[PDB]
C-alpha cells in the first residue's frame, strides 16, 4: 500500500473514440 | 633505513633526467621537438607561448620544454629556470643578422647564477643550405671555449633529415649520466 | 542580464561566486548586506536590491541568498528562471541546501557554474543531462543536448517499463471571517515517475471538457481546467492544434501537466470556530469541524491549525476526536487527526488563562489553516482516459498513477 | 604555507599538484589573495587531467585583471587547446578565452575564434557564439575588424537549435550595444 491513493493501471488511449 | 626498492628500480632503470630548449625564434625548435618526440615534420606557427613534452630513449625520460626567443618571451625564460636540470641551445646559422643578438642573449642567460650545474648543449641548426657553417666556426663565433665550468658540446642536426639528434642525445646522456 | 551570480550565507559571507560578464567589481557584494539590513529595518527590503547603477537581485535559499548582481537592464525574469534552474540542479545533485555542502563540493560546483551559463546567457539546465558531463566522483558533452530531444536521453535500457504517475490535488480555500469563501481555486498536478527503456513518447489522453466538446462528448463529467501548463517535453503545437498531448517522457519523476482552475463546489471541510476570550481572564475555543467530503473518503493526517493567544498559557482541551497539541513555537493549536472519515463532525472546546498584564502591542489575527490530505479522491472529477506509450523497438508498458487530494491554500479568516 | 604550496606546485607529481590546486581554489574561495602565486601556476598549466585544467583556467580568469602582465604566458596553451579532439576541452577553452579581460590577449585570440566559428559541434558553436559576443563587448572595433557579423548572421540559418538560439542572442546583444 501507499498513502495518498493506491496506484492504478492506465489505458493507452480513448478506445471509444476510434 | 633500507634502499632495496631503489636498487630494484635501478636494476631495470629509474633515472629520467630533464632538458631545456632555448635559442632564437624560428630556428626549427618546434620542428626539432616534434622530431624528437614524434618523429615527423609538423607545420607550426611561431611559439607565442611554449611547448613542454617528454622524450623516452635509452630508459631515460628526457623532459623537453620548447621556449621561443621572442622579445616579449626572451625574459620569460627565467620562469623555466626553476627545477631545471638540462638546457639545449638552438643556433640559426642561416640568420647572420640575428647572430649577434643570439650571442648577447646567450651571454646574458649564461650569466645566471641559478644555472650552474647544467652543461652546454648547442644544436647546429639550419643544416639544409650551403650557408650553414661547420661545427668549429659556429663554436668559435659563440666563444664556447671561454665558458669556464661549462661542459659544452657542438652537435649539428638537420630538421628535414632528422640526423644528428641521436649523437646529441647520447652526448647529453653521457654528460648527465656517469654510470656504465 | 546579471553580471555575476553568487551564493551568500546567513552571516553575509559569500559561499561561492562566479563572474560571467565582468562588468561589475566583485567588491560590491560587501555593500549588499548593509543595504539588506537597512531595507528590512525600514520595510523597503526587496529581492532585487540596487547599489547605484548596479542592481543586486537576490533570492532567499534554504541557508544562503542567491544574489545575482547586474549592471544593465537585463531580463529580470530570465535571471529568476536561471536562479530557479540552478536551485533545482543543486537540489538534484546535493540532497541538502546548507553551508555543509557549499564548502564540501566546490570542485564540482565551479565546473557546474562554468558549464551552466556563459556571459550571462544560460546554456545548460538539464540536471540529468548535466550529470552526464559534470560529476563529483570528463568525457565529451552528450549529443542529447545538441540534439532536439534534450529531455529524453536515448539508449536508456530498463529491465521493466514501469511509470508511476501522481494525480496531486491542491485544495485552496479562502474563507473570510464573515463566513463566505472568497478564493476557492484547485490546482491540478499530473506528475509521473517514468522508468522505462528507450525514449518513449507519451500520448496523454484524459477527460478534458474542451477535448470532449471538440469530439462531441461534452455531456459527461469533464474537467474544464482554467490553466493547463505542459512540461518541457510537451509539444506546444500538438496541444494547440487539437489538444494532442504528445511528448517524450523524461527519465525519472517530472511534472508533465498541471491543471489550474477555480472551484464552485462546497469545501471538503467546514470549520466553525468560536472565540470566548474573556478580557484578560480566559479564552474559549469553540472549534467545530464538519467534513463536507464524501463519506467514502478519509482525510489522513488532518491537522487543523487554530491560532491561540500569543501570551496564552495553561491550556485545557475538551475535544471529541483527534489529538490536540499546543506548540509554543508556532503559537497555535493544531487539531491533529490521524484519519478523518468523510462526513465526520469533531467538536473541540479550548480553555486557557491569560496574564493579568495587558500586551503593549497587538499581535494580529492569523488565519486558520488545515493540513488535510485525503488520497484516492478526485473532487474535480477529471478522469484519465489513456496514455499512448509508443517505442521504436516496441514494448508492452504498464503505467501506474495515484490520485492524491491534499490541502493547499485552505486558510480560514479569523474573527 | 605559501612557500610549501609553491614547492608542491613546482613538483612533478600529479597527486600533489591536484591537492595544491584544490587548496589554492579553497583559499581563493575562503577570501585569500592567491594572485601572487599566479605566475607559479602558469608552468603547471598544460596537464592531461581535465580536472586541473578547469581549475587553472578559473584561476587565470580570476587572476587575469590583477596580473595582466603575467597573463602573456597563456596564449600558447589556449592556442594548443583550441584544437583538442574532446569537445568539452574546446568549449572550456573558448569560454576561458572570452573571460580574460586583457586588451592585448583578445588580439591574438582572433584566429582561434575564426577557426572555431565553423565548429561542427553544436556546443562548440554555442561556445564560439558566446566568445564572439564577449569579444565584441570587450572590443566592438576588434569584432568589426574580424568580420564576425556575417558568421553570426549565418549561424541562425544552420542546424542545432540551441546553437542557433545562442547565436541569435549574441547578435541581439551586439545590436543592443
Ligand atoms: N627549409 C628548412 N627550414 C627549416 C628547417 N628547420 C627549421 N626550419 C625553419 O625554422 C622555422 C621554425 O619552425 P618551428 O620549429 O615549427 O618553430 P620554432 O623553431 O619553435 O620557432 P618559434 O615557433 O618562432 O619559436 C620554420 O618556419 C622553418 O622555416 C629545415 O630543416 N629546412
Ligand atoms: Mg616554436
Amino acid at each position: 500500500d501507499r498513502k495518498g491513493g493506491s496506484y492504478s493501471q492506465a489505458a493507452g488511449s480513448d478506445s471509444a473514440q476510434s | 633505513g633500507n634502499i632495496f626498492a631503489n636498487l630494484f628500480k635501478g636494476l631495470f632503470g629509474k633515472k629520467e633526467m630533464r632538458i631545456l630548449m632555448v635559442g632564437l625564434d624560428a630556428a626549427g625548435k618546434t620542428t626539432i621537438l616534434y622530431k624528437l618526440k614524434l618523429g615527423e615534420i609538423v607545420t607550426t606557427i611561431p611559439t607565442i607561448g611554449f611547448n613542454v613534452e617528454t622524450v623516452e630513449y635509452k630508459n631515460i625520460s628526457f623532459t623537453v620544454w620548447d621556449v621561443g626567443g621572442q622579445d616579449k618571451i626572451r625574459p620569460l625564460w627565467r620562469h623555466y629556470f626553476q627545477n631545471t636540470q638540462g638546457l639545449i641551445f638552438v643556433v640559426d646559422s642561416n640568420d647572420r643578422e640575428r647572430v649577434n643578438e643570439a650571442r648577447e642573449e646567450l651571454m646574458r642567460m649564461l650569466a645566471e647564477d641559478e644555472l650552474r650545474d647544467a652543461v652546454l648543449l648547442v644544436f647546429a641548426n639550419k643544416q639544409d643550405l650551403p650557408n650553414a657553417m661547420n661545427a668549429a666556426e659556429i663554436t668559435d663565433k659563440l666563444g664556447l671555449h671561454s665558458l669556464r665550468h661549462r661542459n659544452w658540446y657542438i652537435q649539428a642536426t638537420c630538421a628535414t633529415s632528422g640526423d644528428g639528434l641521436y649523437e646529441g642525445l647520447d652526448w647529453l646522456s653521457n654528460q648527465l649520466r656517469n654510470q656504465k | 542580464s546579471a553580471s555575476a551570480v553568487y551564493v551568500l550565507d546567513l552571516k553575509g559571507k559569500v559561499l561561492i561566486c562566479r563572474n560571467y560578464r565582468g562588468d561589475v567589481d566583485m567588491s560590491e557584494v560587501e555593500h549588499f548586506m548593509p543595504i539588506l539590513m537597512e531595507k528590512e529595518e525600514e520595510g523597503m527590503l526587496s529581492p532585487i536590491l540596487a547599489h547605484g547603477g548596479v542592481r543586486f537581485m537576490w533570492i532567499k535559499h534554504n541557508n544562503l541568498y542567491l544574489v545575482a548582481t547586474s549592471k544593465k537592464n537585463a531580463c529580470v525574469s530570465l535571471v529568476f528562471s536561471f536562479l530557479y534552474k540552478v536551485v533545482q540542479v543543486f537540489s538534484e545533485y546535493f540532497k541538502e541546501l546548507e553551508e555543509e555542502s557549499i564548502r564540501d563540493n566546490f570542485v564540482i560546483i565551479y565546473e557546474l557554474l562554468d558549464e551552466l551559463m556563459d556571459f550571462g546567457y544560460p546554456q545548460t539546465t538539464d540536471s540529468k543531462i548535466l550529470q552526464e558531463y559534470i560529476t563529483q566522483e570528463a568525457p565529451r558533452p552528450p549529443a542529447t543536448v545538441t540534439n532536439a530531444v534534450s529531455w529524453r536521453s536515448e539508449g536508456i535500457k530498463y529491465r521493466k517499463n514501469e511509470v508511476f504517475l501522481d494525480v496531486i490535488e491542491a485544495v485552496n480555500l479562502l474563507v473570510s471571517a464573515n463566513g463566505n469563501v472568497l478564493r476557492s481555486e484547485i490546482v491540478g498536478s499530473i506528475k509521473m515517475r517514468v522508468f522505462l527503456s528507450g525514449m518513449p513518447e507519451l500520448r496523454l489522453g484524459l477527460n478534458d471538457k474542451v477535448l470532449f466538446d471538440n469530439t462531441g462528448r461534452g455531456k459527461s463529467k469533464s474537467v474544464e481546467l482554467e490553466d493547463v501548463k505542459f512540461h518541457q517535453c510537451v509539444r506546444l503545437s500538438r496541444f494547440e492544434n487539437d489538444r494532442t498531448i504528445s511528448f517524450i517522457p523524461p527519465d525519472g519523476e517530472f511534472e508533465l501537466m498541471s491543471y489550474r482552475l477555480n472551484t464552485h463546489v462546497k469545501p471538503l471541510i467546514w470549520i466553525e470556530s468560536v472565540i470566548e476570550k474573556h478580557s484578560h481572564s480566559r479564552i474559549e475555543y469553540m472549534v467545530k469541524a464538519k467534513s463536507q467530503f464524501k463519506r467514502r473518503s478519509t482525510a489522513n493526517n488532518v491537522e487543523i491549525h487554530i491560532p491561540v493567544p500569543n501570551d496564552a498559557d495553561s491550556p485545557k482541551f475538551k475535544t471529541t476526536v483527534g489529538s490536540v497539541k499546543w506548540v509554543p513555537e508556532n503559537s497555535e493549536i493544531v487539531w491533529s487527526v490521524k484519519s478523518f472519515p468523510g462526513g465526520k463532525e469533531y467538536l473541540m472546546r479550548a480553555h486557557f488563562g491569560l496574564p493579568s498584564v495587558e500586551a503593549e502591542d497587538k499581535e494580529g489575527k492569523p488565519p486558520i489553516s488545515v493540513k488535510f490530505e485525503i488520497p484516492y479522491f478526485t473532487t474535480s472529477g477529471i478522469q484519465v482516459r489513456y496514455l499512448k506509450i509508443i517505442e521504436k523497438s516496441g514494448y508492452q508498458a504498464l503505467p501506474w498513477v495515484r490520485y492524491i487530494t491534499q490541502n493547499g491554500d485552505y486558510q480560514l479568516r479569523t474573527q | 604555507e605559501i612557500f610549501e604550496l609553491k614547492a608542491e606546485l613546482n613538483s612533478d607529481k600529479k597527486e600533489k599538484k591536484k591537492e595544491a590546486v584544490k587548496k589554492v581554489i579553497a583559499s581563493m574561495t575562503v577570501g585569500k589573495d592567491v594572485s601572487a602565486l599566479f605566475p607559479d601556476v602558469v608552468n603547471c598549466m598544460q596537464t592531461d587531467n581535465l580536472e586541473l585544467k578547469k581549475l587553472v583556467y578559473l584561476y587565470l580568469m580570476n587572476y587575469a585583471k590583477s596580473q595582466p602582465d603575467m597573463a602573456i604566458m597563456a596564449v600558447n596553451t589556449f592556442v594548443k587547446d583550441c584544437e583538442d579532439p574532446n569537445p568539452l576541452i574546446r568549449a572550456l577553452a573558448v569560454r576561458t578565452m572570452g573571460c580574460i579581460r586583457v586588451d592585448k590577449i583578445t588580439e591574438y585570440l582572433c584566429e582561434p575564434l575564426r577557426k572555431c566559428l565553423k565548429d561542427e559541434d553544436p556546443y562548440v558553436r554555442k561556445t564560439a557564439a558566446v566568445c564572439v559576443a564577449k569579444l565584441h563587448d570587450i572590443n566592438a572595433q576588434l569584432v568589426e575588424d574580424q568580420g564576425f557579423l556575417d558568421t553570426l548572421k549565418d549561424l541562425i540559418s544552420d542546424s542545432n537549435p540551441m546553437v542557433v538560439a545562442n547565436a541569435v542572442a549574441a547578435l541581439s546583444e551586439i545590436a543592443e550595444s
